[PDB]
């Protein structure tokens, strides 16, 4: 079921932070790239 | 005055309620290992194993990708066979006649009751001679009786019986007493008076004693655990270590000699100073600690704050800290950073001259204490840190790594006698803190004032005593309470110093405790005088077997484990190592991982870390650990676990018998099974791998194939995969699944266009044994129909479940010894015995 | 092309562990036999077993071996037999970087 | 568990539009395309995961219920500056997750 | 790296210093070692990982 997750020693099992998916850093991607110029082309001549 | 360690410790709470944990059963009966099932017939009947059928269901179905799911499968298996073998007889049914003492049928493994019934006459009382033909031996084994007689039982399981029994055998003699031994030496060492009560008894003469932990432990299986050392020492101390209070010195001895001269104000109008406890005395338990350990915890780095300035404090703790700690040349107690700073403390507090002035020599390198203090020159440059020497800090030039030989464990029965004080005896202290000299403590108070102050050099004349004390007191409390298979081996001891130096780095990693500047000074002026020792101590070496004993008996359980994969390759296939212990973990107490993960969450173990930990031969005997060992040699052959790899198909025609002398079926009622007496002739079997049923089934000739196959007579047998076995009676004609029940699955479904198939194959094998049983209304044709009926499972075992007997062939199985105990003599386990004693006290002051 | 005959080898060399059934293949030639087996067959269209038992399984294994040595010595037997027939194809299977 | 019998049924034509091995240049020619194409592996291949923290206990460690370690690093204990810089992490893991 | 090799709030090590102002020239370590090897060559990638 568990691959090579499996976790032998309680040395790998910490807490959870946070989590992402394809689509979601997808578009976080593309976000970022574009906040980018409006924030450079919008700010300088 | 109060410091404990929980949730290290509510473990070491139900590791002691391991100790309870009775795996024998004590009975006046063994549990029958052979049943009789009556066929209608006087002359034979058909005699079966039990065991099988209870191994038949143990473990779950043995499916192919579930690897986890197999291992467990097994080890229940394994783990039921110790279980049910292990038992001690007492108090046996004995009868009389003609003067012998003769075996009560119920003490020997079958049953006859069914059959009495039929049997003839003469068959009736052939038997009863048998029985009455049954005695009993007497005397011998362990100075004391027992009774001794041979009784049936079933293969695997009466091994463990005999095992069981030897090692009670043992205990009776040689272990018994090397382990009530072993104690009166740790509690010589240790100061603990052992209840010797439980065999003072006086019925004692003829009891029997079952001690199931045996004592002298083994200090390697304990440190054979990979990454162990920090956990060990967590172990150690919430073991071994005492509840104790911090005295002061008096009040007297500043007032005549610092605070002698009022106006003078120096470094040490530090004195007046009192403790800000909350981060001061922690720091100050951390040094004691710390330093009573000794290199295992060092004296780390001491904190940051820009208070590091206040020159009283900082020059104060330089002097302190050079009679208060080791740089030893045997061992360390400090940083090599720490030791710096505090050089360097000490160099300023020299050269801080606000008094008139002496002659101070600076030397070639403008190192701190490269200066000789004139009138008779002490250059300071002894006062340095040299760790491979020793040379400024507290030891120096005395011997505190000596060994007297002889002492419990081995773990390398080292002692530590703080500046030559070989504290083997009651302290006072207000006698022993006499002439002492330390050297390093002498030369510091020639140095002090060849330099300096003699007001400053007279304090510490007159702290001596109470410095001695600290020091002797510590000695006791390191070298005689706290040696345990919890405290570091001396290999490794050796090697914490010369390992810092190297700064190159291994297992076995020095605690890092962040000092107080002003702590230093504190501790100075707190000797240490434990108030009452850890309620642990006396229970402690039992609860250290416990673990040791658990820990090798998971090893044993994976070294045969392990070689699952290449002995049954077909089943675990998907197996990685990974998976074969997490199933062990599994099946194995919870208390036993938590001590391990102390150091595993920290530092991380691989698997090859693991297998090395396996591989290591090193392993505490209990009784647990020889019967789980022997369970698994027993269970090495797998028919005996109740699963083969020989399943075929086979068309094969239902037995329809004539019937013309209907008293002739007297005879075995023509039983017939599944159970193939030999498997088939290789050359007429047709090896089946999914891929090739695939293929066959890719041209619609799957199903053909088959049936040229079974019309050829021939046999075919799918996959090598295990499969669990299953066993099954039957009065007249099973069920059409029993019979027909193909070992396959095939399936066509048709999506899209494209139509796809399913084929599976069967991991539940059932063996039956079909009794015919028949009446007189019956014809001689009855039995016969125009066509066959058939049965396509068969399966092989060469293991003997299920026979065809005679009657006087009954009692053949008697083919095994046993050992019963008196009912008159007493049988009583006394490994709860090891936790009884008392913490010998301190003479208080 | 060393390769080639290096696989073909292997093969064969792995056939012959094959004995008499009362075998537990060393499980790295299992996974050996059933890459190129899989691959064979699926050139061949041959039903070859990767535990052979009947005997026309075993002559479909032969003949797998037999395809393959001559592929690797790059010979041409041609009709030599009724039973027999050689595949060409063999080569590709044994020029797949896919089998060790 | 299924398998593709390649049984094609009398009733059955099959009209197949599109063949599978693909011309990896046909997309890496498209002009510009390096962003989006990028966007589009992650959008496609890239999984679901958690972010894991290591043990507590890597760090500090207790010896006494007073006594316990203390990591160099105590300024690690210090919340995410918002997603303003957590999504800046991601910014990271994506960014070696893409090498160059 | 480098401005924080160089911040010691500890004891002082000796610091070897390179004829070149470019950080990283130093040694540092009563052993001395280069820290010039964790300079930043792309050719090569000295510094960072492998």
């Amino acid at each position: 079921q568990r691959p090579e997750r499996i976790k032998t020693t309680p040395y790998l099992e910490g807490d959870v932070l946070s989590s992402d998916s394809g689509p979601l850093l997808s578009v976080f991607a593309l976000q970022e790239i574009m906040q980018k110029v409006r924030q450079v082309q919008a700010d300088y001549m | 005055v109060d410091f404990t360690v929980p949730d290290v410790q509510q473990i070491l709470d139900d590791i002691k309620a391991l100790a309870a944990e009775q795996v024998y059963k004590i009975v006046k009966v063994p549990s029958t290992s052979f049943r009789h099932i009556v066929t209608q017939s006087r002359d034979r009947v058909l005699r079966v194993d039990t065991y099988y059928e209870e191994m038949s269901q143990v473990g779950d179905v043995i499916t192919e990708d579930e690897p986890e799911k197999f291992y467990s499968t097994i080890i229940k298996k394994v783990r039921f066979i110790r279980g049910k073998g292990s038992f001690i007889l007492h108090d046996i049914p004995a009868r009389d006649h003609r003067g012998m003492e003769v075996a009560e049928p119920e003490v020997l493994g079958v049953e006859f009751k069914n059959v009495l019934p039929v049997l003839t006459a003469e068959h009736r009382a052939m038997i009863q001679n048998a029985l009455d033909g049954s005695i009993i031996e007497n005397g011998n084994v362990a100075t004391r009786d027992v009774d001794v007689f041979i009784g049936a039982c079933s293969e695997p399981i009466y091994r463990i019986y005999n095992r069981l029994q030897g090692y009670i055998e043992a205990v009776q003699l040689q272990e018994l007493r090397n382990s009530i031994g072993w104690l009166e030496r740790l509690g010589q060492r240790k100061r603990i008076t052992y209840s010797q009560e439980v065999l003072t008894d006086f019925r004692r003469q003829d009891m029997i004693w079952v001690l199931a932990l045996q004592l002298p432990v083994n200090p390697q299986v304990v440190w054979d655990v990979p990454r162990s050392s920090i956990a060990n020492l967590i172990m150690n101390i919430a073991t071994c270590l005492p509840t104790g209070e911090y005295i002061a010195p008096n009040p007297r001895i500043s007032s005549i000699t610092l605070t002698q001269r009022i106006t003078t104000t120096g470094p040490f109008a530090i004195l007046t100073g009192s403790t800000p406890t909350a981060q001061q005395l922690n720091d100050v338990r951390k040094i004691y600690l710390a330093l009573m350990f000794p290199g295992q915890i060092i004296l780390d780095l001491k904190i940051d704050p820009g208070e590091r300035m206040d020159p009283a404090v900082r020059m104060v703790a330089g002097v302190v800290g050079h009679l208060l700690f080791t740089a030893g040349g045997r061992f360390t107690n400090l940083t090599q950073n720490m030791a710096r700073q505090l050089d360097i403390a000490l160099n300023d507090y020299l050269l801080y001259m606000y008094n008139t002035r002496v002659q101070v020599n600076y030397g070639p390198t403008g190192e701190p204490l490269d200066f000789q203090i004139g009138r008779n020159q002490y250059d300071c440059n002894v006062f340095r840190a040299d760790f491979a020497t020793g040379t400024g800090y507290n030891g120096w030039a005395t011997i505190d790594v000596e060994y007297r030989d002889p002492a419990p464990y081995v773990h390398a029965q080292r002692y530590i006698r703080y500046c030559g004080i070989d504290s083997r005896e009651l302290i006072n202290p207000t006698t022993y803190g006499i002439g002492m000299t330390y050297h390093c403590y002498n030369e510091m108070l020639r140095m002090l004032v060849a330099a300096g102050k003699d007001s400053e050099a007279a304090y510490f004349r007159s702290m001596l005593p109470f410095h001695m004390v600290r020091f002797a007191r510590i000695n006791q409390i390191i070298n005689e309470d706290l040696h345990s298979v919890f405290s570091l081996p001396d290999d490794m001891f050796n090697a914490l110093l010369p390992d810092l130096i190297a700064g190159a780095h291994q297992n076995a990693d020095p605690v890092v405790l962040d000092v107080s500047w002003i702590s230093l000074w504190f501790a100075f002026n707190r000797s240490f005088e434990p108030t009452h020792r850890n309620e642990m101590l006396e229970i402690a070496p039992l609860i250290e077997s416990v673990y040791a004993s658990e820990l090798s008996v998971m090893k044993v359980d994976m070294r045969h484990l392990s070689l699952m994969q290449r002995r049954f390759p077909d089943v675990l296939i998907q197996a990685r190592p990974s998976h074969f212990w997490k199933a062990v973990l599994n099946d194995s107490p919870e208390a036993v991982k938590a001590v391990m993960n102390l150091s595993h969450s920290h530092n991380f173990i691989n698997i090859r870390d693991m297998m090395r930990w396996v591989l290591l031969p090193s392993l505490q005997p209990s009784l647990k650990l020889v019967l789980e060992e022997e369970a698994w040699a027993a269970a090495n052959d797998f028919e005996d676990l109740m699963l083969t790899d020989q399943v075929y198909m086979h068309r094969d025609m239902l037995p329809e018998p004539r019937l013309d002398d209907i008293e002739r079926f007297r005879q075995e009622g023509f039983y017939y099974t599944n159970m193939l007496e030999a498997p088939p002739e290789i050359d007429r079997v047709v090896q089946y791998t999914y891929e090739i049923a695939r293929l066959q089934a890719n041209m619609g000739q799957f199903r053909a194939a088959l049936r040229r196959i079974m019309d050829d007579d021939d046999w075919v047998r799918f996959g090598g995969v295990l499969r669990t076995v299953r066993v099954k009676f039957f009065d007249a004609r099973p069920p059409d699944d029993i019979l027909q029940g193909l070992p396959f699955s095939y399936d066509t479904n048709e999506k899209g266009g494209l139509s796809y198939a399913t084929i599976k194959y069967a991991t539940e094998t059932t063996i039956f044994y079909l009794i015919y049983n028949v009446e007189f209304s019956n014809t001689p044709d009855s039995l016969v129909l125009i066509n066959p009926t058939y049965t396509m499972t068969k399966v092989f075992i060469n293991k003997r479940i299920v026979e065809r007997v005679r009657v006087g062939q009954i009692l053949a199985v008697l083919n095994r010894r046993f050992v019963a105990y008196k009912g008159k003599m007493r049988i009583m386990d006394i490994t709860q015995s090891l936790k009884m004693g008392t913490k010998l006290a301190a003479p208080t002051v | 092309m060393d390769t080639i005959a290096a696989r073909a080898l292997t093969v064969m060399r792995a056939c012959a562990t094959l004995q008499e059934a009362r075998i537990v293949l060393e499980a790295n030639v299992m996974e050996i036999l059933g890459i190129a087996i899989n691959r064979y067959n699926g050139l061949t269209l041959r039903g070859v077993t990767m535990r052979p038992t009947s005997l026309a399984q075993r002559n479909e294994m032969f003949f797998m071996c037999l395809d393959m040595m001559l592929s690797a010595a790059g010979i041409n037997v041609g009709p030599i037999s009724p039973d027999y027939t050689q595949h060409m194809a063999t080569i590709g299977v044994l020029a797949t970087p896919e089998i060790p």
